[PDB]
């Protein structure tokens, strides 16, 4: 059974051993599905990102596919580009864009945006997901910790591990998927959903942006999500902090019934992201400049 | 509590 889905993860990535050809592997991040490492390209002395998903680690085993499907169908400027992908032993490694500005958690947890800064990370991942959502992926994890930058401050999505795509014959998901501070509505209520799920995810994060954290980070997240679901949608604790644009801009994001929320499309024509700043503008944010 | 841990 786990023999029987590596033969099957066999057949769909690339042959052979990327560490014939990568040096001096160095762990810098965890997630959900595993690890990523840094590793050098011995050839030519370049960087570059490894992620390894242990298969016998998984909650759905089957979600690692997801990895392959982007790879091979869904390349875009704001999203990291993946090269290639083996099995080594028991693991998925997925060979990647490095991208060594690293997470924008870094950033929201240490620093205070402007909305310069804050319309510019909103702009690039409102682009990425405009493109997505019109071929039906739907991430299903947006937050900080997925979105990734360069050292130039370009803003990519990453971590498309729980993604699910919908169709003409396949309208709406069902499964409950992400992480409990930034789950859609509709979402934690079990009702079928689409690509909307997302923007109110974007929501959340923007008030991570504002706040440094989403709503209800220090309960636990069984009661988290629970509060979601019944309650009113969540606030700004510096609502004072935010221009009547920022204001404006969010409240299209957090609206609890799918139909009236923004879709990417439309987002993308808001005032606000008028006051995108170039990538330069993020670059002061990061860890190696503040 | 403060869990950045997906599902």
């Amino acid at each position: 059974s786990h023999e029987q889905f590596r033969a099957a993860l066999q057949l769909v990535v690339d042959p052979g051993d990327p560490r014939s050809y990568l040096d001096n592997f160095i762990k810098i991040g965890e997630g959900s599905t595993g690890i990523v490492c840094i590793a050098t390209v011995r050839s030519s002395g370049k960087l570059v990102a490894v992620k390894k998903m242990d298969l016998r680690k998984q909650q759905r085993r089957e979600l690692l596919f997801n990895e392959v499907v982007i790879m091979r169908d869904y390349q875009h400027e704001n999203v990291v580009e993946m090269y290639n992908s083996y099995l080594v032993g028991d693991e998925l490694w997925v060979v990647m864009e490095f991208l060594e500005g690293g997470a924008l958690t870094d950033i929201v947890t240490h620093t205070r945006m402007n909305e310069e800064q804050i319309a510019a990370v909103c702009l690039a991942v409102l682009q990425a997901l405009s493109v997505l959502h019109a071929q039906g992926v739907i991430h299903r994890d947006i937050k900080s910790d997925s979105i990734l930058l360069t050292h130039d401050g370009r803003v990519k999505l990453s971590d498309f591990g729980f993604c699910a795509q919908v169709s003409k014959e396949v309208p709406r998901r069902k499964s409950l998927v992400g992480t409990p501070y930034w789950m859609a509505p509709e979402l934690i209520s079990r009702l079928p959903y689409g690509p909307e799920v997302d923007i109110w995810s974007l929501g959340i994060m923007v008030i991570e942006m504002v706040d440094g954290e989403p709503p209800y980070f220090n309960e636990p997240p069984l009661k988290a999500m629970k509060m979601i679901r019944d309650n009113l949608p969540p606030r700004l604790k510096n609502l004072h902090k935010v221009s009547p644009s920022l204001k404006g801009f969010l409240d299209r994001l957090l609206v609890r019934d799918p139909a009236q929320r923004a879709t990417a499309a439309e987002l993308l024509k808001h005032p606000f992201l008028a006051k995108a700043g170039p990538p330069a503008s993020i670059v002061p944010l990061m860890r190696q400049n503040r | 509590s403060r869990a950045r841990y997906e599902m």
